């Protein structure tokens, strides 16, 4: 007991485990919201322009993006943000269009010194890097769709295309997809990023030994993965979510590929990809209804009780139940 | 002292029993070897020793999971060891002194266990939860739940329907303003019946629906599987009673909804039969609640508050449960079956009355006549049974029910049969 | 990772340069003796 | 969710009765007259959602609609501390304040003028009710405003909630008091008509019996019409406490009325209460036993219906349910059931099972009970036919005599003839005969 | 990086709203009335650059361009606590001091006279903005100065940033309160016209709802234009805290509004806040749960839109997003969704997926929050059309009645008729009809 107490005190005061968790929150958890926004916008600009990993993930380009995001972040200049490093898992030849996993090659690594690397294991840092990569990919897809939306908005403003039936339908589909994505993101943030983080803090406050600290960190990461839908039980669900994000990105790409035309007729302005955007919207709606039905069947099957929370987040206003 | 059966060669008069059990190996891990029990060890004394050893094993098993809370006797364990050493120094084995020491240790342990169970382990809270849910203690809440979920639970249960039923129960609780998120997790829906495995059932999914309650340690010792099964039986029974009450209320609502419709003789007869069935069911349910359920619960609470022995509390709870089971006639298999048949006839009558606002159609008239004959025969049988039980003084509650049914002597004048609804 | 790789590369370059300087002065001394 | 009941307050007298009922309900639930729960209202065992709606996150407002053809009672409610109890969208007050002139038809026409507003109010209250069971109309049947407005309210409840029960509180005229409402028998006829056609259950409140109870039990030498209406509201509250204060029994209106309504038309209930104590006599806690209570309940003086001595009908109880509130000893309950059966305090129908039912319920912790043990009996008793036959005979006598009908002839319901009063009298006579039949084995066909 | 917003303050109400907003922002960031960070304001975690510019390392100046046709509002700002917060070169006050005479056209003409100065101020504020998205003009549509100057400011923002989005918070006249600006419906119509032509999204703020909330919830019997503007500024601050205090969610205005604006034409937004508390009731930090919050949100006293009782159209929410800031338990959020569903507290569009998005935002560390959890809701609700339809009906009634037109007749735009106001009312009516249509499945084919 004396050894355990002294070890807890050493880990807290000397190894700054709480400070390490704070650094992970500041840098790896994108607590600097401005840095995350700038990173997402730059990432979606590079991905939508089709830059290759050798062009986009070039150390000069990555370092410039990081410097700009940190300079725009209120927390980007903090010493906790300095522990963040952007590394490449692999170099893609081409950025796949509308791929939700396009930015999964990016990894945020956290360095743990001795003895903290016994508790903050390379496996823990790898799981954190995977979570960071997934959040970065999702932010890239959301940013790409936002950039497509802004392009359509600017084209409508320049061309008075507010009356376009095709443009209005595409905009409504984009808005509904963005609402769904933001609800899902809020759910994931609350469960994995907020609830699991609070659980980790309570557990980090309760860690008694280095093996107990390692167990607490592994539990934190497991809760983050499970609430993050990264578990094998959620692998079919995570794959379906990734497919939905890919379809949303494809719709975004179809909308953004061309600016709105001038309003030429009573139907308003026509988009050259208007038929493709409408087809993408119809496919998104069909896939959303199928996802809702699958999640309902799984919840009623008891296999994935957290998917009941996921279904609630998807169908919070019962919009998908009535459709 | 340690709940440890240190018998590798079976030399002691105690034999390790099969532990029924971090479900810690059930105190039946050790058992009395009656074949090996010394004739100088009295059977009563052997039972006392068994209780002491079981208590020690339970205490060790709990301290395995419980933080290092010391023995109930703490440092007095060594004092009893010194007393045992003096007994070893006694030239003659006295069962009296050994039994006295064992009883002192048992009493100390039982008082500390009772204190831990009631204050530290809140046995009363768990019993209240079980009463409210398993015993339908929240009768208004469970009534509202039945009223809301009836459309889901009238159909055969499914393996997924259990989730839907638990969701409907939570929704009704919120509607009944039962916003206890801790109780709903204690409530567990049950098991697919009759097509919605849904393969096996006797009656229909509505009868197969049950509630399970997760008993926490150490109270799982109190809520034994047989206790949980009795609670589930009580839940099923209360749900059936509430369903029949709701059916009678729906027949009343249909009559009231049809009050602008001219009451025909068939519709008046249907409504009258529904009213008689509702009166009888209400009086039976009031009898079960107050004279059986409330009486037994009051007795249990008074005994629990009057005793400082955890074993005394367990005995009181078992007595309460036994009295409930006896007064509910559940043990009286033929009486229970007759009551179930009467309830099914009453439900069919209530459905017929609720469906027909106006005079009964030919199908409605046939259903009304069949229900009237069934109800009159079953109620005559029930009245005869109740009068027989009163005459035999077997069950006070049955005599109270018989008195309540023939209070205005209508059933006595009607021969104990609920009057035939004239179709 | 990346910042740690940067630090390792920078340290290794500094150590190699310091060793090269020490070698250079050692060779000049051995050429003077 | 609780089975919510909408309270309809009709006309001047009915609106006064409703206001006093809402005051009593607030006191029983510990609700302030402003709709705020009193600190004393710690007994969360009552079903407020049955009778009250939440006006805000903190204020519970009674689901009561105050409708009058005379401004005095409605304005007094709206000028009382209880102004916030009623839904303001459910409050219709006649601008003219003239009332119905003791004419049922005028009250009915006033209800018809506010028919759209009244049914909008009813629908709003139903949407404000989580599990609205139906409508309960509180009114007097003897006046002009309360009777006609009561008939209108019953009609609108039937129109808006045709599958929901519609209960009415129909005050039969006092036979010992001179009613100032000369058209009361006509008013009674219109109310009985609406109870037969548009209400699902009619609780007959004979003002003669209310006055008798006030004199003998409440020690009120001259019960005022306001005092009679407040007594009726108190009696209704006590009888409905098990619905409003949920317990083991009578947790829903349909379950409560199921035992009471032998036929859909035969929905005229009589009430009884025991032990009866005067508000002033709270000082002496009389050790009234349940057996003594049951013995007193069989006395016509304790029945909330003043039945004439009908010599033609072998009056009997069709059904009896005793809801007892307060401290009750089970041995006393057993002695009470024994005494009721042994004393034949209720004679039952031969056509179905009937007894004196006893339900035990806790009392409201917020309402001080003047009696250590109290109980309300609601009963269908063939002696109510003598009350129902008397109401029918008075209706026919008024319609045939056009007494006080000139005030009603201004309103369309009575402008050309009183045929609706005569048909109502005939329906009430058939109800009386059925109640006499309900004492007979032919009760299976009673009300056909 | 944050999406910076340039604030244009027009007329008495707009200037009052700006002054109260700057006071609230200063208090939340620990900024002195002079724009200097207070010594206690050590939490450098707030994003001042979205709405404020730094005049020095210590002095924060609002990225605000002040344009008014009446000198009264400028004098009230200079007498406000925020008088030293704003750069004096970014404040444009009409030299004539005569105001607009409650005439939108006069205010617009004065804005046109100060167009160069106003757009220079807006550009100066944008340069103080690290990532200026565009300009947001805060004004009232009911007065003369705030309406005309607001339209002028919107026009100049559209001229300078034609490829950038321009959202406006346009306060529509109170329909339940008697406006002292008898020409208020014409002014409101002109402001709605400018929002339709030069803004990309107009969030309709019905002054009737502000007055109703002040009466029923804040217990303010007669909300002043300054008091209504200060309530609007407080609501805007609470809704913008996630933009000003960056966190995991809602770090930009566009992220918040994306879920709210389904189509470019269906850009009339309604706002919601929960829990709603009166300014006097700050004392008791109620442990409000998400279920309790959601229940309070359904109370009209907390809705920032005064929808008329339409009996013919079942106006409904297409989607609702609540951004909640503070200590929030996810289990409480789950219970809130459950209670809302059981109570049917939110109706969504039936033709597509819609949900309640949840954004978590940090509170200002320098400002003690009386609420453990606070939240802004952005929702698309067909009842928001009722505010726009009511504004249009009032405009049409005034133009058809020529009411208060003599004050408008002084300005050339309104000298002969109010036909521009009536056409604006018709456009706002079409917007209302589209917003009601957006509750329906056929919104997919709108336009």
């Amino acid at each position: 007991s004396l050894v355990n107490k002294a070890a807890v005190d050493y880990f807290f005061v000397e190894l700054h485990l709480e400070a390490h968790y704070e650094a992970l929150r500041h840098f790896l958890l994108m607590e600097d919201g401005e840095f995350a926004q700038s990173l997402s916008d730059l990432l979606f600009e590079k991905l939508g322009a089709g830059q290759t990993p050798g062009e986009l993930l070039n150390p000069l380009v990555l370092n410039s993006v990081l410097s700009k995001a940190l300079q725009c972040s209120l927390h980007g200049d903090t010493p906790h943000a300095s522990n963040l490093s952007l590394a490449l898992k692999y170099l893609p030849e081409v950025f796949a269009p509308n791929a939700p996993d396009v930015l999964s090659c990016l990894e945020l690594r956290y360095k743990v010194d001795w003895p903290l690397n016994i508790v903050i294991t390379e496996g823990c840092l790898s799981k954190y890097s995977g979570v960071f990569s997934f959040l970065l990919q999702l932010k890239l897809m959301m940013w790409a769709l936002k950039d497509v939306c802004f392009h359509l908005k600017r084209t409508a403003l320049l061309s008075h295309m507010a009356g376009s039936v095709q443009f209005r339908q595409l905009q409504l589909f984009k808005h509904e997809m963005q609402h769904f994505v933001k609800v899902i993101q809020g759910y994931i943030a609350n469960q994995i990023l907020h609830v699991t983080w609070c659980e980790f803090r309570a557990r980090l406050a309760t860690v008694g030994d280095l093996e107990e600290i390692q167990r607490a960190h592994a539990e934190y990461l497991h809760e983050a993965v499970f609430r993050g839908l990264l578990t094998e039980k959620a692998a079919p669900v995570m794959n379906v979510i990734h497919s939905i994000f890919s379809l949303v990105l494809k719709f975004r790409s179809q909308l953004i590929s061309q600016a709105w035309g001038p309003p030429g007729g009573p139907r308003g302005a026509e988009h050259p990809n208007f038929a493709l955007m409408q087809q993408s919207y119809n496919t998104f709606k069909y896939y959303s209804h199928f996802l809702f039905k699958v999640v309902t069947k799984l919840v009623n099957r008891g296999y994935q009780p957290h998917l009941e929370d996921f279904l609630l987040r998807i169908n919070f206003n019962n919009y998908y139940q009535d459709a | 002292l340690h709940g440890l059966l240190l018998d590798q060669h079976e030399e002691f008069f105690i034999k390790q029993g099969p532990s029924s059990g971090m479900l810690a190996p059930s105190l039946k891990q050790f058992s009395l070897r009656v074949e090996i029990l010394p004739s100088y060890i009295p059977v009563r004394v052997a039972e006392k020793i068994l209780f002491v050893g079981e208590s020690v094993q339970m205490f060790e098993n709990q301290n395995v999971n419980l933080t290092r809370k010391g023995s109930i006797l703490k440092n007095q364990e060594d004092t009893f060891a010194a007393e045992l050493h003096r007994l070893k120094q006694q030239p003659l084995f006295s069962l009296v002194d050994f039994e006295q020491v064992v009883d002192r240790i048992r009493s100390t342990v039982a008082e500390h266990l009772w204190k831990l169970m009631v204050e530290e382990s809140d046995l009363l809270g768990q019993l209240k939860i079980i009463k409210d849910f398993y015993l339908l203690g929240r009768g208004e809440l469970f009534q509202a739940f039945i009223d809301t979920a009836q459309h889901m639970l009238k159909t055969p249960p499914t393996a997924v329907t259990e989730h839907d039923v638990n969701v409907a129960f939570q929704q009704s609780a919120h509607k009944v303003l039962l916003d206890d998120d801790n109780l709903l997790p204690l409530l567990h829906l049950t098991i697919e019946y009759h097509g919605k495995s849904p393969r096996e059932a006797p009656a229909s999914g509505w009868a197969a629906l049950g509630l399970s309650y997760k008993v926490q340690w150490p109270l799982h010792i109190l809520f034994t599987p047989a206790v949980l099964e009795k609670y589930n039986v009580v839940f099923k029974y209360l749900l059936s009673v509430r369903r029949v009450q709701a059916e009678l209320q729906h027949c009343w609502a249909l009559q009231m909804q049809r009050k602008h419709l001219k009451s025909n003789q068939t519709d008046a007869i249907k409504w009258r039969l529904r009213n008689h069935m509702a009166f009888l069911v209400d009086n039976l349910q009031y009898y079960l609640q107050v004279d059986v359920l409330e009486s037994q619960f009051s007795q249990l609470l008074h005994q629990i508050n009057s005793t400082r022995d955890f074993e005394s509390i367990r005995l009181a709870h078992d007595h309460f449960l036994s009295n409930l089971l006896a007064q509910s006639f559940i043990l009286l298999k033929p009486v229970f079956h007759c009551l179930n048949e009467i309830l099914d006839l009453c439900h069919s009558f209530c459905s017929l009355v609720s469906q027909n606002l106006g005079p009964l159609d030919e199908r409605g008239a046939a259903q009304l006549s069949i229900l009237v004959k069934g109800f009159s025969r079953q109620s005559s049988l029930l009245f005869k049974i109740l009068s027989s039980v009163r005459n035999h003084q077997i069950n006070s509650d049955l005599a109270q029910l018989l008195l309540r049914l023939d209070y205005n002597k209508y059933y006595t004048q009607a021969g104990g049969t609920l009057g035939s609804f004239g179709m | 990772n990346m910042k740690d790789f940067e630090n390792q590369i920078t340290e290794l370059k500094k150590e190699n340069f310091n060793l090269k300087l020490r070698i250079y002065f050692l060779e000049e001394r051995m050429q003077q003796e | 969710m609780p089975r919510e009941i909408i309270t309809l307050q009709l006309g001047q007298c009915g609106n006064q009765i409703g206001f006093e009922f809402w005051k009593q309900l607030c006191a029983e639930h510990g609700i302030s007259p402003e709709g705020i729960v009193e600190e004393f209202a710690t007994e969360g065992t009552d079903r407020k959602d049955v009778f009250f709606y939440q006006a805000d996150d903190e204020h519970y407002i009674p689901r009561a609609v105050l409708l009058d053809l005379e401004p005095r009672v409605i304005h007094s409610i709206l000028n009382s501390p209880y102004a916030k109890l009623y839904n303001p969208e459910n409050i219709y007050l006649s601008e003219h304040g003239g009332g119905a002139g003791n004419n049922w038809a005028s009250g009915f026409s006033q209800g018809e003028k506010i028919h759209e507003d009244i049914f909008d109010i009813i629908d709003r209250e139903a949407d404000g009710s989580d599990s609205l069971e139906g409508f309960v109309l509180c009114h007097s049947i003897a006046g002009g405003t309360g009777s006609g407005l009561g008939s209108y309210l019953l009609e609108r409840l039937n129109d808006r909630y045709p599958k929901k029960l519609v209960q009415t509180y129909s005050v039969f005229p006092n036979q010992d008091e001179m009613s100032d409402v000369v058209v009361q028998p006509y008013n009674s006829l219109l109310t009985l008509k609406r109870l037969t056609q548009n209400a699902d259950c009619v609780v007959v409140l004979d003002n003669t019996a209310l006055n008798r109870i006030a004199t003998d039990r409440l020690h009120i030498q001259n019960p005022s019409f306001s005092q009679i209406n407040q007594l009726v509201s108190t009696i209704m509250s006590a009888s409905t406490t098990t619905l409003r204060y949920p317990g083991y029994m009578n947790n829903d209106l349909i379950g409560l009325i199921a035992s009471l309504i032998p036929t859909p038309r035969l929905h005229f209930l009589m009430t009884g209460y025991t032990p009866l104590t005067t508000d002033q006599s709270v000082a002496s806690v009389r050790k009234t036993t349940v057996l003594d209570v049951m013995r007193r309940l069989l006395q016509p003086k304790n029945v909330m219906v003043s039945t004439g001595r009908d010599r033609q009908t072998n009056h009997c109880y069709i059904a009896i349910l005793n809801i007892i509130q307060g401290e009750v000893d089970p041995t006393q309950v057993h002695k009470s059931l024994q005494r009721i059966r042994e004393r034949k305090l209720a004679n039952f129908i031969p056509w179905g099972p009937a007894s004196i039912q006893v339900a035990l319920s806790r009392k409201s912790p917020y309402l001080p009970s003047a009696h250590r043990v109290s109980g309300l009996m609601m009963a269908n008793h063939t002696s109510i036919s003598s009350l129902f036959e008397r109401t029918c005979r008075q209706y026919d006598k008024l319609r045939k005599r056009e007494a006080f009908l000139e005030q009603f002839r201004k309103e369309d319901m009575f402008k050309d003839n009183f045929d609706e009063m005569d048909t109502s009298r005939e329906i009430v006579q058939q109800l009386i005969d059925e109640y006499h039949a309900a004492t007979r084995p032919d009760y299976i066909s009673w009300g056909t």
